[PDB]
C-alpha cells in the first residue's frame, strides 16, 4: 500500500551534520509535496519546512532556515533533509509526512515512522549493573521489591529481562535518564511476595546492542 | 505566526466517557465556511495519525464517535465515548498561515481510583561503593494519580536536591504509575552520613510516608 520509509536512528557528534532519507512508495512521488516535522523528546510537533518534488521548490519554517536543507531524488523517489552544525538542541525524532489538499487546506495524511538523531559527544560505551538488594530486614506486609541498576551507558536503548523471559508480572522498567556525564541510566524492578524471596532465584537480563553487553545479575 | 492553545493540558476520563478537547487560535483560520484546522493523534513512541481535516472532515478509518467543530478561532474535537484505543495525545494544527503551527497537545489519561503508592528504598550496592559512587533508589509502586513528591533527607532535616526522577507510563491493565528517584553522591560523601530517608507525599497516603536505612 502507500507508505513512507525513513532511514535508521543515528548518533552524531556536535558540529557535525546528518542527511535523513524518506523513500516513498505506493503512489506517484512527484504528485505530492513532502512535509518535514520535528519532535523534540518530550516536546510537541514542530513544522520544519516543505518541498515540491516535481520542480524542487522548498519553503522553510523561518526558524529552521540555514540549518535544514530539503532535496529530493525523483529517480529513487526519496526525499532528503539535511541538518548541519548539529547541537544538543537538535536532538529529536524527525518526521516526513505526505502532503494533501482539500479546498486550499493542507493536511498531512501519511507519516513516516520517524528518525531519531542523538547529538552527543559521549562514546558508545557499555552498561554496568549494580543489584538493588531487596530489603535489609523489612518484611512485615506480604510483598517485597527488588531491582537492577543499569548505571552509565550509551547510546539507547537497553534490554532488561528477568528470570529469562518468563517473568513478566510486577516488572517495572523505568525510562532512561541522561546524566550530565553525557551517559545514560535506567532501572528495572520486579515486585515479588516476600514468602518467595528465599525460595526464588531472580536474575535480571541486560542486553545492550551498541556495545554488545549481555549481563546477568542475581538479585 | 498563528498560535494554537489546547486545554486541558491533561484530561483523565474513564472508558465509555465523553471527551471534549478544545483548540484556540490567536487569530481566525477560516474563510467562507472554508476551514484550515486539522487534528492528529499520537500514541507513545509512534507517528502522529491524521484524524480530522478542514475542521470537520473525518479521515478514512476514523470511527464515527469522533467529530470536530469550531469556527474562526475556537475549535473542538469530541469523542462521544472513549474506547481503549482512544487514550493517547491529540494535536490540533493550523494550515492557514505560514509557518504552519501545531498545538501543545492534550493527553487523555485513564482516570481510575486513587491508590496509595508502595514505597521502597535501597542502599548502595557494594560493587558500586567500589567504583567510588553511591546511588540510593526509592521506589514508588502502582499509584494514582501521577502527582506525588519524593523528599530525600540525609541525616534528618538535611534534605538535599541531587536526585533524578523517572516515572513509568500508565499500566496496560491497572492504569497505575511507578516513580523512582535516585540520589547519587560520591562514596566519600556517602560515608559521611548515616540516616538516608525518602519522604513520599501522595493523595492516597493519609500522611507522608518515609523509608530510611542506616
Amino acid at each position: 500500500q502507500v507508505q513512507l520509509v525513513q532511514s535508521g536512528a543515528e548518533v552524531k557528534k556536535p558540529g557535525a551534520s546528518v542527511k535523513v532519507s524518506c523513500k516513498a512508495s505506493g503512489y506517484t512521488f512527484t504528485s505530492y509535496w513532502m512535509q518535514w516535522v520535528k519532535q523534540a523528546p518530550g516536546q510537541g510537533l514542530e513544522w520544519m519546512g516543505e518541498i515540491d518534488p516535481s520542480d524542487s521548490y522548498t519553503n522553510y519554517n523561518q526558524k529552521f532556515k540555514g540549518k535544514a536543507t530539503l532535496t529530493v531524488d525523483t529517480s529513487t523517489s526519496t526525499a532528503y533533509m539535511e541538518l548541519s552544525s548539529l547541537r544538543s538542541e537538535d536532538t529529536a525524532v524527525y518526521y516526513c509526512a505526505r502532503n494533501r489538499d482539500y479546498s486550499n487546506n493542507w493536511y498531512f495524511d501519511v507519516w513516516g515512522e520517524g528518525t531519531l538523531v542523538t547529538v552527543s559527544s559521549a562514546s558508545t560505551k557499555g552498561p554496568s549493573v549494580f543489584p538493588l538488594a531487596p530489603s535489609s530486614k523489612s518484611t512485615s506486609g506480604g510483598t517485597a521489591a527488588l531491582g537492577c541498576l543499569v548505571k552509565d551507558y550509551f547510546p539507547e536503548p537497553v534490554t532488561v529481562s528477568w528470570n529469562s523471559g518468563a517473568l513478566t508480572s510486577g516488572v517495572h522498567t523505568f525510562p532512561a535518564v541522561l546524566q550530565s556525564s553525557g551517559l545514560y541510566s535506567l532501572s528495572s524492578v520486579v515486585t515479588v511476595p516476600s514468602s518467595s524471596l528465599g525460595t526464588q532465584t531472580y536474575i535480571c537480563n541486560v542486553n545492550h546492542k551498541p556495545s554488545n553487553t549481555k549481563v546477568d545479575k542475581k538479585v | 505566526e498563528i498560535v494554537l492553545t489546547q486545554s486541558p493540558g491533561t484530561l483523565s476520563l474513564s472508558p465509555g466517557e465523553r471527551a471534549t478537547l478544545s483548540c484556540k487560535a490567536s487569530q481566525s483560520v477560516d474563510y467562507d465556511g472554508d476551514s484550515y484546522m486539522n487534528w492528529y493523534q499520537q500514541k507513545p513512541g509512534q507517528a502522529p495519525r491524521l484524524l480530522i481535516y478542514a475542521a470537520s472532515n473525518l479521515e478514512s478509518g476514523i470511527p464515527d464517535r469522533f467529530s470536530g467543530s469550531g469556527s474562526g478561532t475556537d475549535f473542538t474535537l469530541t469523542i462521544s465515548r472513549l474506547e481503549p484505543e482512544d487514550f493517547a495525545v491529540y494535536y490540533c494544527q493550523q494550515s492557514n498561515e505560514d509557518p504552519r503551527t501545531f498545538g501543545q497537545g492534550t493527553k487523555l489519561e485513564i482516570k481510575r481510583t486513587v491508590a496509595a503508592p508502595s514505597v521502597f528504598i535501597f542502599p548502595p550496592s557494594d560493587e558500586q561503593l567500589k567504583s567510588g559512587t553511591a546511588s540510593v533508589v526509592c521506589l514508588l509502586n502502582n499509584f494514582y494519580p501521577r502527582e506525588a513528591k519524593v523528599q530525600w533527607k540525609v541525616d534528618n532535616a538535611l534534605q538535599s536536591g541531587n536526585s533524578q526522577e523517572s516515572v513509568t507510563e500508565q499500566d496496560s491493565k491497572d492504569s497505575t504509575y511507578s516513580l523512582s528517584s535516585t540520589l547519587t553522591l560520591s562514596k566519600a560523601d556517602y560515608e559521611k552520613h548515616k540516616v538516608y530517608a525518602c519522604e513520599v507525599t501522595h493523595q492516597g497516603l493519609s500522611s507522608p510516608v518515609t523509608k530510611s536505612f542506616n
